């Protein structure tokens, strides 16, 4: 059970204990270096103005690896301030990592950390097991990439998932947008974070978007004022709903692909017909981007009207869905059936990194 | 030699002093919930009891010799009374004047079967014990009635050990997770003989067998017949021997091995199978490749319906060319393979197959042509972008058709294709729509 959990995020990791119930650290993914030796996480962000950010997971995917390793280094003795020899370690992937990107993982943490054994979880399992099931569909919601995972006893159906380029980064780059188009104006470093803080505290997805626009169109009954740094109060109308409602719609930053019902909706076709029922009624929510108030009840809405009219249609979204995945990892990893799933550094000492499957 | 002419009764009587009133009762709940798909909690749970109630009497120390045979046969009587408070099997009063001792139902292709989360699970539970175990092992049961009885018994027996363990549990969310993965194994076996028993029966040995060379060939289009034949054969045989079978052990002992047999041979032929094979259990892998969809068929010029004299393996040499070559789903495959070799056969003499052959060679690649359409674009795009497309396709096709009405036919076509355009398609309902679908056809 004493195994580490590492949830690589393309925007912030997760890290802590396998058997904890909470992340102990919580980081922005971040490798920077002087403009002209090495940070990572908030410092490096802090000191922005004079160092070379660099993020080495954009889509969910592993891109740049002598930064991921500052960020596992980082992770282990910074952050947690323990020996990676002495922990298995558990890290998560996205739905569909490539299997020599796994591979280079837990090359990696043998070689490089000596962990004495390691694990990779898909990241939208983890959050169907944190929810105590096996089956289900996840939608998973994070930074930088939205998916949807068809899970069957633990099995992802890979040629069902769907993916979405679209998430919190986009989400918040679009809040800045609309917010300037109003009349204020957000475009520097700082005012993101002023954003992301709006975003974050006054969004939410409207059940009807037309009707909702009619209604802020109509009065201010759904006007919300917000404190700036400076003490500046500005009101945040039909942006609280038309920030977010980008997920149903991604044409409104001129993306010509599917919405998050219809996404879901896709990859539930993409399964055997005696088994979607099972999908529709365990349809798991996880990631900071479905933390919005009033999605779930969108979702139940819009699967509602393309799911038969005889399906049973059930949106599971705890309040500490924003950690989902970290969690799933704790609790896996801290089963007492696990400890037989992990990968030694013995066996690793023999096919090779082409061991993690 | 035959079986005693009162083989049931001491069967039955040797369950009861066996397992005691109670877990006979439960073996029974399944048995005859299985037996009797269609029938309503009350009917199965009263019959369940009129059953239980015969056995306890009859199997009594003392009991008269011929009580049994009295009981079971006032049982039939009492399931003729057309106001029954028992089940019935298709037509059986076509029978109440023993037939009614074995009779046949059809497969269950769309299980309405949905487990509720955990909280309703545990609220069920807490409410009544018996009573939730009860309607459990009576709507799973009748939703997935073609799994062998051993597996049903002993998996409605261990699940309903998980939820009564884990709903008093300090964390039932913990509890549930370690409990549903040690469960999979069972789970997996119950859920997936079911389907594949159910194809069987829907089919018949020698349909099934055709079926499992074409389905296996969609899978490995780059595999040879000698890499498939031998696995469609081997599942076939599973299927008729381990379908219906009181032993326990046939299926959760045959099913793990021909999965060994289908990596041995298949694990190094596809990117797909490789993926499937480095699964942890047997099991983890069947599920893998028994939802493994057709691939991308390689593309090879026509093949030719063999027609000339001829054991029997150039039809199934000919089976294994044509679907590893055409893009159409296995129930339509399936559905004209049948009646075209029945020809081809009743043909042998030559001068036949010089005047059928023809007509053989037509209607096939007439039919093929048909499903394509039928299914075009279903494989290859999301539900929702097929949808649009498939409109795009109607319309330009339909030039008079309201938006309304483009919209029916639309929502008509695609909801067959969500049917019966994929591997897995269920094939009772599918041939039937299917020819629906061909009248209609336009
Ligand atoms: N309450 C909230 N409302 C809206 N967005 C939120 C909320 N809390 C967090 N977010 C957003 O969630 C994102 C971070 O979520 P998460 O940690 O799930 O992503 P990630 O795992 O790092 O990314 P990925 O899964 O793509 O690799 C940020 O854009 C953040 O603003
Ligand atoms: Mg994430």
């Amino acid at each position: 059970t004493t195994a580490l959990v590492c949830d690589n995020g393309s925007g912030l990791v997760k890290a802590g204990f396998a058997g904890d119930d909470a992340p102990r650290a919580v980081f922005p993914s971040i490798v920077g270096r002087p403009r002209h030796d090495s940070y990572v996480g908030d410092e490096a962000q802090s000191k922005r103005g004079i160092l070379t950010l660099k993020y080495p997971i954009e889509h969910g995917i592993i891109t740049n690896w002598d930064d991921m390793e500052k960020i596992w280094h980082h992770t282990f003795y910074n952050e947690l301030r323990v020996a990676p020899e002495e922990h298995p370690t558990l890290l998560t992937e996205a739905p569909l990592n490539p299997k020599a990107n796994r591979e280079k993982m837990t090359q990696i943490m043998f070689e490089t950390f000596n962990v004495p054994a390691m694990y990779v979880a898909i990241q939208a399992v983890l959050s169907l097991y944190a929810s105590g099931r096996t089956t289900g569909i996840v939608l998973d919601s994070g930074d930088g990439v939205t998916h949807n995972v068809p899970i069957y006893e633990g099995y992802a159906l890979p040629h069902a998932i769907m993916r979405l380029d679209l998430a919190g980064r986009d989400l918040t780059d679009y809040l800045m947008k609309i917010l300037t188009e109003r009349g204020y104006s957000f475009v520097t470093t700082a005012e993101r974070e002023i954003v992301r803080d709006i975003k974050e505290k006054l969004c939410y997805v409207a059940l009807d978007f037309e009707n909702e626009m009619a209604t802020a169109a109509s009065s201010s009954s759904l006007e919300k004022s917000y404190e700036l740094p400076d003490g500046q109060v500005i009101t945040i109308g039909n942006e609280r709903f038309r920030c977010p409602e980008t997920l149903f719609q991604p044409s409104f930053i001129g993306m010509e692909s599917a919405g998050i019902h219809e996404t879901t909706y896709n990859s539930i076709m993409k399964c055997d017909i005696d088994i979607r029922k099972d999908l529709y009624a365990n349809n798991v929510m996880s990631g900071g981007t479905t933390m919005y108030p009033g999605i779930a009840d969108r979702m139940q809405k819009e699967i509602t009207a393309l799911a038969p009219s005889t399906m049973k249609i059930k949106i599971i979204a705890p309040p500490e869905r924003k950690y989902s995945v970290w969690i799933g990892g704790s609790i896996l990893a801290s089963l007492s059936t696990f400890q037989q799933m992990w990968i030694t550094k013995q066996e690793y000492d023999e096919a090779g990194p082409s061991i993690v499957h | 030699l035959e079986r005693g002419r009162d083989y049931e009764k001491n069967k039955v009587c040797k369950e009861f002093s066996h397992l005691g009133k109670e877990d006979f009762t439960s073996l029974s709940l399944v048995l005859y919930s299985r037996k009797f798909p269609s029938g309503t909690f009350e009917q199965v749970s009263q019959l369940v009891k009129e059953v239980v109630s015969l056995t306890e009497a009859c199997c009594a120390e003392g009991a008269d010799p011929d009580c049994y045979d009295t009981r079971t046969s006032a049982l039939s009587a009492k399931s003729c009374e057309s106001n029954s408070p028992f089940p019935v099997h298709p037509g059986t009063a076509e029978c109440c004047t023993l037939c009614m001792a074995a009779l046949k139902h059809q497969p269950q292709e769309f299980p309405t079967y949905v487990e509720p989360t955990n909280d309703e699970i545990c609220e069920a539970f807490r409410k009544d014990p018996k009573e939730y175990a009860n309607q459990f092992m009576w709507e799973y049961s009748t939703n997935y009635g073609q799994a062998p009885l051993s597996l049903l018994v002993s998996y409605t027996k261990s699940y309903l050990s998980m939820v009564g363990s884990c709903c008093t549990s300090a964390s039932p969310t913990v509890c549930f997770l370690k409990e549903r993965l040690q469960l999979k194994h069972l789970s997996l076996l119950t859920t997936l003989s079911n389907r594949v028993c159910s194809q069987y029966a829907a089919y018949g040995e020698k349909k099934s067998r055709l079926s499992n060379l074409i389905k296996l060939a969609q899978k490995v289009p780059t595999a040879d017949l000698e890499d498939v034949l031998p696995l469609a054969e081997d599942i076939t045989n599973i299927l008729s021997k381990c379908c219906e079978s009181a032993s326990e052990d046939c299926m959760a002992k045959e099913l793990p091995e021909h999965t060994v047999k289908l990596c041995d041979n298949l694990s190094t032929k596809n990117s797909k199978f490789e993926d499937c094979c480095q699964e942890k259990t047997a099991m983890d892998v069947f599920v893998c490749t028994y939802f493994m969809p057709a691939a991308q068929l390689p593309e090879l010029p026509d093949v030719e319906l063999p027609t000339n004299k001829d054991n029997t393996k150039v039809m199934d040499k000919y089976t294994f060319e044509l679907s590893r070559r055409t893009h159409l789903p296995e129930v339509f495959l399936s559905k004209v393979l049948e009646p075209t070799l029945k020809s081809l056969g009743e043909c042998c003499s030559t001068t036949c197959f010089n005047a059928k052959g023809p007509l053989l060679k037509k209607e096939l690649s007439s039919f093929i042509d048909k499903g394509q359409e039928l299914c075009a674009d279903y494989s290859e795009n999301t539900f929702t972008e097929y949808k649009k497309k498939l409109a795009e396709r109607l319309k330009a096709k339909l030039p008079e058709a309201t938006p309304t009405e483009l919209a029916k036919l639309v929502n008509k076509r695609s909801d067959f294709a969500s049917n019966c355009c994929s591997i897995n398609s269920p094939p009772l309902y599918c041939d039937s729509e299917i020819d629906a679908e061909l009248k209609n056809i336009l």
